[PDB]
């Protein structure tokens, strides 16, 4: 039954990318160091 | 389905083998009194009985911790409650 | 295991572990109940939903097909 | 009488402890503590301070009860506890005109 | 604590033009900020 | 389609509940949580169409009372806040009646319990879908009772006989 | 959910005193409520984030003495929310076992003679039934906070204009909450919620020792009582309001 | 006059219910139970009686708009 | 240009942005509406948006820099 | 012939029926009740013809006969909007009584028969005669048939319960029939027409209101003058309790919409704070005993003085809302009310001997129908939606507010404590543990008998709570006639 | 203080592993590498160490 794991690790690598990916752009804006624009 | 004589016994056996305050773990039998024939005395044995409830998931209310004083009398008492898991 | 209980009592629900040796074509004549009404629901409910902002013929519409309110007033749109 | 109450209090002492702690090393020392507390008084023989010995720790039993100490699901304040119960009398009811 | 220390208000209350006056339901309601005291 | 998604997970729980007996556990099963998934999926198109398209959509079956000034109708309307509320009460439903497919196939009384999970649903629509507040009411009460009934699922549990009172006095 | 699958794979046990390990065990369990945690605490860039946070910006961006005032009550209980949060990961799932052996005794071991086919049930997860509400579920707690923000949340969005949700200009607070607030303010519960995180971890299974100290005071002993006992509340509410009206039925009907 | 199941009869009970059946036969007037049957009797309905009186056509809502009052009196 | 409310009432925008400076809102609401509201396809033009937003924002916060001194750093509150 | 006179000798073929088979035919006992089930259900189909011939919207009474041979004591009868509902509830309930006591009627099969069958004649008669002398005629004349059906067919106290119902309702119609003689004195007579268009000194209102609401309050039951209810209401016969808590108990409701709004319109108007004292109180105390009761019948008894508090509330509303209201209560009551018992005196003390709720616990592992209804009966009880209890309470709570703030708030507490009482008795006989252990043999379910008894009266409470147009509409433009005031803007107009 | 001997300072020192105990060798199970604090942890973050390496080839 190793498909257990790996929704385990796959729901888990789908999360902790979305995170960094979405720091790369929306991360400047609510830090205060560069505006929306 | 449910708990069985060799179920309890082997079960109960990896207990009571890492005790280093009985006699041997060679003393143990199927009717191995606590006190006289490996070695506890009369303040072991309910230190015991926290340990076997603990690991069977139960409880063993006080009129019926006095009763229990032998391995004998714990598979009888325990195949007696179905609520053992 | 399996609790034990009386035979005896009648259920509307079944009673304790109930399922019939015809749980199929018994769940079907009952599913064809449901589908029977659900669209005699969706019958009146097409003929009474009533709106006042008509869509654009561009957007997506699921409801454009069976209701009513709309389906003429296209068709009367489509006359110029 | 003062001996089969005494080991009661002891059934219950190691036990509270556990409920406090959740971690049980912790509570692994602490039942020698307690058990070397027991065998300091092993040979009291007269009853007159042998019960106020005991009433004396019943009290501290209070002072430190736990606000809900553990109980196993299958047991008087478990959650499975009377879950599904099969009913008292299997046998069909006997021919009455009601 | 708080009430001692607090920031005060930053931004100016929304200034709209004619006051909303006929979209909030006519004078005979509760209407936007135009040109009043603060 | 507006009044189907207000029909459908009715129609479930009663033969869930009353006709549980001629459809089986698993008969029980497959027709209630057919039912809420099919209402899920109405739901996600009214949504596409009630918000997204802005249009609200009237339901007026027929009056329940009628008293001088007082017409309280048995009376539906979708608007942006009830798509958006039946979003999370519609995917959640169903996910749960597959999460107690697996949960509970060792309760005795199986088809009783997904009756009642499909009644809570039906109550749920009727509180958000209302024209106005005393049908809104029927929802409020209704999914009271469903809470009732199932925190007391296990009535011979003492302690689900007061919880369920506290829940359903409270 | 998630915790359901937990009491399935015990023997229907609910204690956190008995729970520990089970990262082997229950691998795909412990995966998505991390991911429910994590969006219930607010981590950054989740389906939580934006509902729960924006919140306090939210509450802070009406520049009020009651909205800076519950800014901090919201926020202490933001804090406390971060405290439980991994309560339930730790003591389940990120800590030693605490229940018997089997709960955790796996077939690699052999440990038995004749009882080799039966005995083991080492808490496993479930079936397809039960687990595939969890993954779907987990998708939603991931993404589905970002996806709807501008359906919502947005800026001027539209979606509430046949008055659906009446909203008066003279309390407008949507422009002072992505503008008048200070950068501090809008990241702040970001800095205490990976920071009051650390402490937790630090003080179970690194430390263990200052909690038991802090329990066992007499000082700390009954705040430990009070909170677990829900305040008292329910026995305020027994004793002088249902025994009250228990007693007055009894006056009544005897009297 | 038909017969009914077989039922475990606890004395006790049975006794229970005679009790609270025939306890209208022993009340007698004393110094507390004067002053319960006086306050619930009388003096409780008679402040419900007070207050109905003195709030009775002081208030009505049917359509007071804005910048009318509740009170009609 | 600003918008007048014959013009402006119709685009059916909220009550809280009826202000002057909602000239360039109800474009943004088209594309919403054009997209079903998904936030990466408008991204230009909601910036757009927050341009006229934020430069009224700064002149009406530099309002309070006479308007606090005239009470001398009181409370406006 | 009139319809109502129909209504009225139907019950008097089948007692002269019943009487003389043994004189044609050792009959067996089952003929009678089969004579006696079947005269009923002919006064049902006549009273729905009359329905369905019946104009919703005409002042006039209608069905009414020309007599032109005037005595001093003649009997008219009249159907209007208010009282057909009445006289539709009574027909449609007293079938069910006669089934609901199909076996448990051993000795004296004929005398009970006879005595219910009379005592439908005899409370018909209320509601459709057309003078307040024989109102009061009728409304008494129930005393003889009830006083011997309690102890001859009661439970073991029946001889105090029967002498207590015989002795309060004479005590107060006689304060009654003290102000029904001064008002024939002043106007000369009493017929309906004439006696309505008459105004009353105020004075003579207020004095005339006491009398005829020492009457009303003793019949009610107001709370402090309930025992008879209680005793009466448990030793009777299952029947006769459904006769007396769904019938019985509304001829005092009903006797407000003659004898009280129309011709005593400024005495109600200034006596409502003590009307609403008395009813609020009632509701209070009404419901914390009922919440201590151990009799499951005297539980289920005294709950109905909760609720006739609050539709006695409706009724001094002066609101449009809260009279309708009050009969859709009193209408809906009935339903309720005979299923209960039904469901407690029938159910539970034929299997067991007992009413003691110690020896009741966990009935829905072995009674799933019973279960069942015992539920809906016990949310209707507590006023729940799609019932048409709920709808009765929530107009009559609205008309109580709407008249008196204060009060109607003080009887809104009813939807706190009527659940309170309602489901802690469901919680202790259906529910709360396996079964009792005082069982020392299983019980049977709901026989067909018990599950169509009670399936009728949930159905009645259910219909008419989806749709309760059906009472509604035709009660709208009679009791328009009972309301007294005026619009500044709406009297007078030229 | 009290009959019995019990400090508190005394009973809170003794919270610790003890060096001699008659029950390591039933409770020395869950001490070992299956239990182990490094591989309790091994899966704190389940996908976090795969994640890392794809974010890097997206920038890259
Ligand atoms: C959990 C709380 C829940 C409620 C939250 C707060 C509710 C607040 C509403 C309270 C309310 C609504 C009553 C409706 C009740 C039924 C509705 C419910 C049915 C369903 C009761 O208003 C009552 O107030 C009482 C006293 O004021 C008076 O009652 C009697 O007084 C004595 C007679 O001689 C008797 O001695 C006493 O026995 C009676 O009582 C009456 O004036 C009035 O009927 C209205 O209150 C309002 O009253 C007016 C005049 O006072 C006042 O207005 C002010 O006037 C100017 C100064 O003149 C001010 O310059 C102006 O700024 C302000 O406008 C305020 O008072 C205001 O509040
Ligand atoms: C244990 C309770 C004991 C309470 C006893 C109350 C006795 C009340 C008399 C009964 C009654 C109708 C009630 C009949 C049915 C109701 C049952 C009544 C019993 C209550 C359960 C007589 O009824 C007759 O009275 C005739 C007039 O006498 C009128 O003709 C008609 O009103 C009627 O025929 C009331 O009529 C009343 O008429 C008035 C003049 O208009 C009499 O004068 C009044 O009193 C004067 C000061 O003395 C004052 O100047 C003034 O206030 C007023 O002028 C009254 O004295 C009274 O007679
Ligand atoms: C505000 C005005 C309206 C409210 C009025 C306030 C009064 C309300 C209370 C009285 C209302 C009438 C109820 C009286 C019921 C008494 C019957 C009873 O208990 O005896 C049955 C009993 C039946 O017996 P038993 O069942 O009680 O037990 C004894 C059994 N035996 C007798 C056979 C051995 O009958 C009797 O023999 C008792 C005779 C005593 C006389 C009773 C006098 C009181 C009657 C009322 C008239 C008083 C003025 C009015
Ligand atoms: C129509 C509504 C849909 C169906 C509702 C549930 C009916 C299910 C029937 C059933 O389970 O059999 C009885 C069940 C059958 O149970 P069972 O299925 O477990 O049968 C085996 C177990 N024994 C035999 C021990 C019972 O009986 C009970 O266990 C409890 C009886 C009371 C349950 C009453 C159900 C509620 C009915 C009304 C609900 C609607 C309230 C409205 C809300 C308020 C409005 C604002
Ligand atoms: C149980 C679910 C019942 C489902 C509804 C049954 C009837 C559906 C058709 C609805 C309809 O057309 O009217 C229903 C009927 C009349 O209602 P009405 O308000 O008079 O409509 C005309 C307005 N003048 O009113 C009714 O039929 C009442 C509904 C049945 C009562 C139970
Ligand atoms: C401050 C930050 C302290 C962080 C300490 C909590 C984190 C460590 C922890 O996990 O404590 C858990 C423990 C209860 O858990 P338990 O079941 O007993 O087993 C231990 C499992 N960790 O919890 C405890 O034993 C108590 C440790 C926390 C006690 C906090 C008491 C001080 C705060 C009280 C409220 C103060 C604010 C009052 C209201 C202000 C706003 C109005
Ligand atoms: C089961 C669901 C079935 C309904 C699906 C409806 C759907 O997919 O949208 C249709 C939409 C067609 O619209 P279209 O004219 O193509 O506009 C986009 C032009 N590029 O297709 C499209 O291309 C538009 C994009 C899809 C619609 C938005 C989907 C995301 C909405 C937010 C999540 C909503 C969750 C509820
Ligand atoms: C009027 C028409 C009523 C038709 C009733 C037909 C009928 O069968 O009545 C039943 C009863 C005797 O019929 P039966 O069931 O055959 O008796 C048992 C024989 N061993 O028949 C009778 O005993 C009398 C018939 C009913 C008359 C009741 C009239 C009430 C007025
Ligand atoms: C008008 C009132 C009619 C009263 C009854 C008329 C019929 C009649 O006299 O019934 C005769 C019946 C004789 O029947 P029998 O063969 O003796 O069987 C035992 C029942 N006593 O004997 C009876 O059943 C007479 C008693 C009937 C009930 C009397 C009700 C009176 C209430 C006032
Ligand atoms: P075996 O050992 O069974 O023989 C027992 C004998 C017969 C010797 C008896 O023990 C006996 O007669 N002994 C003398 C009297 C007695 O009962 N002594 C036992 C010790 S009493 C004592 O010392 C009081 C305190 C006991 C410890 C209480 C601990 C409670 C919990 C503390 C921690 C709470 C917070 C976690």
């Amino acid at each position: 039954s190793r498909v257990h794991r790996f929704l385990a690790t796959g729901l888990g690598a789908s999360m902790w990318f979305w995170i960094f990916y979405r720091a790369k752009k929306d991360g400047p804006v609510l830090l205060g160091w560069k505006h929306p624009w | 389905e449910g708990l069985q004589k060799v179920e309890v016994y082997e079960r109960i056996k990896s207990l009571l083998a890492g005790f280093d305050k009985v006699n041997d773990p060679n003393n143990i039998t199927e009717t191995a009194h606590f006190a006289n024939d490996l070695g506890l005395d009369s303040l072991d044995t309910v230190e015991v009985v926290m340990a076997i409830e603990e690991e069977f998931s139960i409880e063993i209310p006080d009129k019926d911790a006095d009763q229990i004083h032998s391995v004998d009398k714990a598979i009888e008492y325990i195949l007696r409650q179905p609520d053992a898991h | 295991p399996k609790i034990p209980y009386p035979k005896h009592v009648w259920s509307p629900a079944g009673g304790w572990y109930a399922q019939p040796a015809n749980w199929k074509q018994n769940t079907a004549i009952f599913g064809l109940v449901i589908f029977g009404i659900t669209a005699m629901v969706w019958k009146y409910s097409a003929e009474h939903e009533v709106r006042h902002k008509m869509p654009e013929p561009d957007r997506f519409y699921p409801s454009r097909y069976w209701v009513k309110q709309i389906k003429d007033y296209e068709r009367a749109q489509k006359e110029k | 009488s003062n001996r089969q109450a005494a080991l009661s209090l002891y059934r219950r002492a190691l036990k509270l402890a556990l409920d406090w702690t959740v971690h049980r090393n912790l509570w692994r020392g602490q039942a020698l503590y307690i058990r070397s507390l027991f065998e300091k008084n092993r040979n009291v023989t007269d009853p007159r301070l042998q019960r106020a010995l005991l009433k004396e720790t019943e009290k501290l039993l209070e002072k430190w009860k736990h606000p809900d100490p553990y109980c196993p699901p299958t047991a008087p304040g478990g959650s499975k506890y009377e879950r599904n119960l099969p009913v008292p009398n299997l046998e069909p009811p006997p021919p009455l005109k009601f | 604590v708080v009430k001692l220390t607090y920031p005060d208000r930053v931004s100016y209350p929304r200034e709209f033009e004619g006051g909303l006056e006929r979209e909030l339901g006519g004078a005979g309601a509760v209407r936007a900020f135009l040109c009043l005291d603060d | 389609m507006y009044l189907s998604i207000i029909i459908l997970p009715l129609l479930g729980s009663v033969v869930s509940g009353f006709f549980g007996r001629k459809v089986g556990v698993s008969g029980a099963q497959l027709i209630t949580c057919s039912s809420v998934i099919i209402t899920t999926i109405l739901s996600i198109i009214a949504f596409f169409e009630v918000g997204f398209n802005n249009i609200p959509v009237t339901i007026n079956i027929f009056r329940w009372i009628d008293s001088e000034w007082f017409i309280i109708n048995w009376g539906f309307q979708y608007d942006s806040l009830t798509v958006s509320m039946l979003i999370p009460v519609l995917i959640i439903s169903s996910l749960v009646h597959i999460y107690s497919i697996s949960y509970m196939s060792s309760d005795p009384h199986n088809q009783r319990f997904f009756s009642y999970l499909s009644l809570f649903t039906f109550m749920m629509i009727i509180l958000v879908t209302a024209n106005n507040y005393l049908l809104m009411f029927v929802g409020w009460e209704g999914v009271g009772v469903c809470s009732y009934l199932l925190v007391s699922f296990w009535f011979t549990r003492i302690a689900a006989n007061q919880s369920s009172i506290s829940a359903f006095l409270t | 959910l998630g915790a359901g699958s937990v009491i399935h794979a015990v023997a229907d046990n609910q204690d956190f005193r008995k729970f520990g390990g089970l990262i082997s065990y229950l691998p795909l369990t412990y995966s998505v409520m991390l991911i429910a945690s994590l969006s219930l605490v607010a981590f950054p860039f989740m389906t939580g984030f934006y509902s729960k946070d924006f919140i306090l910006e939210s509450a802070y961006g009406q520049f009020s003495f009651s909205g800076v005032a519950v800014y901090i009550i919201a926020t202490i209980g933001a804090i406390f929310t971060t405290l439980y949060s991994v309560k339930v990961l730790y003591l389940t799932f990120l800590s030693n076992p605490n229940g018997p052996r089997t709960y955790y005794r796996l077939a690699i071991d052999n440990f038995f003679s004749a009882q080799a086919i039966k005995s083991y049930k080492p808490a496993h997860e479930g079936d397809f039934f039960l687990t595939l509400p969890l993954v779907i579920l987990a998708l939603f707690s991931i993404f589905f906070g970002f996806i709807t923000k501008d359906i919502f949340i947005g800026l001027g969005s539209n979606f509430f204009v046949d008055n659906s949700l009446f909203i008066h200009p003279i309390h407008e607070i949507m422009i002072d909450t992505e503008f008048a607030v200070p950068v501090l303010f809008k990241l702040l519960p970001f800095i205490f919620t990976i920071s009051f995180s650390v402490i937790a971890l630090t003080l179970s299974e690194l430390l263990s020792e200052l909690v038991i100290y802090f329990k066992f005071s007499r000082f700390g002993y009954n705040i430990f009582g009070f909170f677990n006992q829900r305040f008292l509340i329910e026995f305020f509410y027994n004793k002088y309001i249902t025994n009250l009206i228990l007693n007055l039925g009894g006056q009544i009907t005897k009297i | 006059g038909l017969q009914h199941y077989k039922i475990a009869m606890d004395p006790a009970l049975v006794r229970l219910g005679s009790m609270i059946s025939n306890r209208y036969k022993y009340f007698r007037w004393t110094k507390r139970t004067a002053l319960v049957s006086f306050m619930y009797v009388v003096v409780v309905p008679s402040t419900i009686g007070y207050l109905a009186y003195k709030t009775d056509g002081l208030w009505d809502l049917r359509a007071k708009r804005r910048g009318d009052l509740i009170s009609e009196r | 240009r600003r918008a007048t409310r014959e013009e402006m009432r119709d685009a059916k925008v909220p009550l809280a942005y009826r202000d002057s400076c909602a000239h360039l809102l109800i474009p943004l609401n088209r594309c919403r509406y054009e997209t079903y509201y998904l936030p990466w396809k408008c991204e230009d033009e909601r910036h757009s948006y927050e341009k006229c937003q934020y430069l009224e924002f700064k002149k009406r916060v530099q309002k309070m820099e006479e308007l606090r001194e005239a009470k001398g750093g009181a409370r406006s509150n | 012939m009139s319809l109502l006179y129909v209504l009225l000798i139907i019950p008097i073929i089948g007692i002269f029926l019943i009487s003389t088979i043994d004189s044609f035919y050792f009959f067996n006992v089952s003929y009678y009740k089969k004579i006696a089930l079947i005269t009923t259900i002919l006064n049902l189909i006549v009273s729905l013809i009359i329905y369905i011939l019946f104009d919703f919207s005409n002042n006039q009474f209608q069905f009414i006969q020309e007599n032109l041979d005037l005595s001093f004591y003649d009997i008219y009868l009249g159907v209007d909007g208010v009282s057909i509902y009445f006289v539709l509830l009574t027909t449609i309930i007293m079938p069910i009584a006669l089934v609901s006591n199909w076996n448990s009627i051993t000795n004296n099969i004929k005398s009970y028969l006879i005595i219910m069958l009379l005592l439908e004649t005899l409370l018909l008669a209320v509601f459709l005669v057309l003078d307040v002398l024989l109102f009061y005629i009728f409304f008494e004349s129930i005393l003889p048939p009830l006083f011997i059906l309690i102890g001859l067919f009661g439970s073991s106290n029946k001889v105090r319960a029967s002498f207590y119902i015989f002795l309060y309702t004479l005590l107060g119609s006689l304060f009654l029939l003290l102000s029904i003689l001064t008002m024939s004195s002043i106007v000369g007579t009493t017929y309906f027409d004439v006696l309505l268009k008459s105004s009353f000194e105020y004075t003579t209102q207020l004095f005339l209101f006491f009398g005829i609401f020492i009457a009303f309050a003793v019949k009610t039951p107001v709370w402090g003058l309930n025992s008879w209810l209680l005793r009466a209401h448990v030793e009777s016969p299952l029947g006769g309790s459904i006769v007396l808590a769904a019938i019985v108990l509304k001829l005092s409701l009903y006797g407000v919409f003659r004898l009280i709004l129309p011709i005593l319109p400024q005495a109600s108007l200034n006596l409502t704070y003590i009307v609403y004292a008395i009813g609020a109180i009632t509701v209070l105390y009404a419901s914390f005993s009922t919440l201590r009761t151990v009799d499951v019948k005297e539980l289920i008894a005294y709950s109905s003085v909760a609720h006739a508090a609050i539709y006695l509330m409706g009724v001094f509303s002066n609101t449009i809302q809260g009279l309708e209201g009050a009969i859709l209560l009193g209408l809906a009551h009935g339903f309720v009310s005979s299923g209960l018992f039904i469901c407690a005196g029938g159910i539970l003390y034929d299997r067991t001997g007992t009413r003691l709720i110690y020896f009741f616990r966990g009935l829905t592992q072995i009674m799933p129908l019973f279960s069942l209804f015992f539920f809906i009966l016990c949310l209707g009880n507590a006023g729940t939606p799609l019932t048409l209890n709920f709808v009765g309470e929530f107009m009559s709570l609205y008309g109580t507010l709407e008249r008196l703030p204060i009060a109607g708030m003080l009887a809104s507490t009813s939807i706190i404590f009527s659940a309170a009482y309602s489901i802690y008795m469901y919680n202790r006989i259906a529910f709360g543990g396996s079964v009792s252990l005082y069982f020392i043999d299983c019980f049977r379910d709901l026989t067909k008998r018990e599950f169509f008894i009670l399936f009728t009266l949930v159905s009645f409470t259910v219909i008419l709570g989806i749709y309760p147009s059906f009472v509604l509409d035709g009660l709208h433009y009679n009791i328009s006639s009972v309301v007294y005031g005026i619009e500044p803007n709406a009297s007078y107009l030229t | 203080p009290n009959i019995t001997g019990f400090d508190m300072r005394e009973f809170l020192r003794h919270t610790k592993t003890p060096t001699y105990d008659p029950w390591e060798r039933h409770e020395a199970w869950r001490y070992t590498g299956r239990f182990s604090r490094f591989n309790r942890f091994k899966g704190a973050l389940p996908g976090f160490g795969i994640a890392t390496v794809a974010f890097t080839a997206y920038c890259v």
